[PDB]
């Protein structure tokens, strides 16, 4: 008859599929090139994780030109977007914090602040 | 009995030099 | 490295933001029009949830054998909200769309009821 059902592992499963598409460049409408290093991603996932990309792809206005401080910092930001996990080291936290601050991703900023305070 | 309109796909490339001053 | 930061509520947040995009017709490259009603979606989300849409998007370039908009609506609601609402008025319409798109997680859900 009538019933409602919830699949708690569905969000993580879709994100893992979105990650595998990105690692293989499948259905990717966005490609970043930072000094030879390339990064393919989905514009819908970028706008879902970063308010900067939201105002760049959706609102199309009132956005400062893209500025990526470190290529390795951008890879960790995209890795967090598609895996919800972010590896942080005392030799890369500042580079990840630079890209995250420009992209207005307070979740990574809080994660970077957690490592410098809770080493 | 159904239609699926797919918008054409053009790739958006963003080529940037790192600002590691 | 020396530490790994995990965000358990991230994938739920991404799916909710993707749902808000398809509900507002934002950053969507798909448009389902079945019996006069329009449905927006992302081709990357469809391939991530349906093996039929996967093969249709990673290998191929459309008319679908979708019986009714109500069954497609609830199927799209499951993709973007992880929740499936079934009632005796739509369980047959949902299973029809679920079997064509080859999503046995939904197929088994309605096979019981």
């Amino acid at each position: 008859s009538m019933a409602s059902m919830d699949f708690p592992q569905h969000s993580q499963h879709v994100l893992e599929q979105l990650n595998q598409q990105r690692q293989l460049g499948l259905l990717c409408d966005c490609t970043f090139v930072v000094d030879g290093v390339h990064f393919k991603a989905h514009k819908a996932v970028l706008a879902a994780c970063s308010e900067y990309f939201k105002m760049l792809f959706v609102d199309q206005k009132d956005v400062v030109h893209l500025d990526i401080s470190n290529a390795a910092g951008l890879g960790q930001v995209l890795e967090f977007m598609y895996t919800a996990k972010l590896s942080l080291s005392p030799e890369n936290v500042d580079d990840v914090l630079a890209v995250a601050t420009f992209l207005q991703m307070q979740d990574i900023i809080t994660a970077c602040h957690a490592l410098k305070s809770l080493a | 009995h159904a239609v699926l309109v797919l918008q054409p796909a053009v790739e958006a490339f963003f080529l940037v030099h790192a600002t590691e001053r």
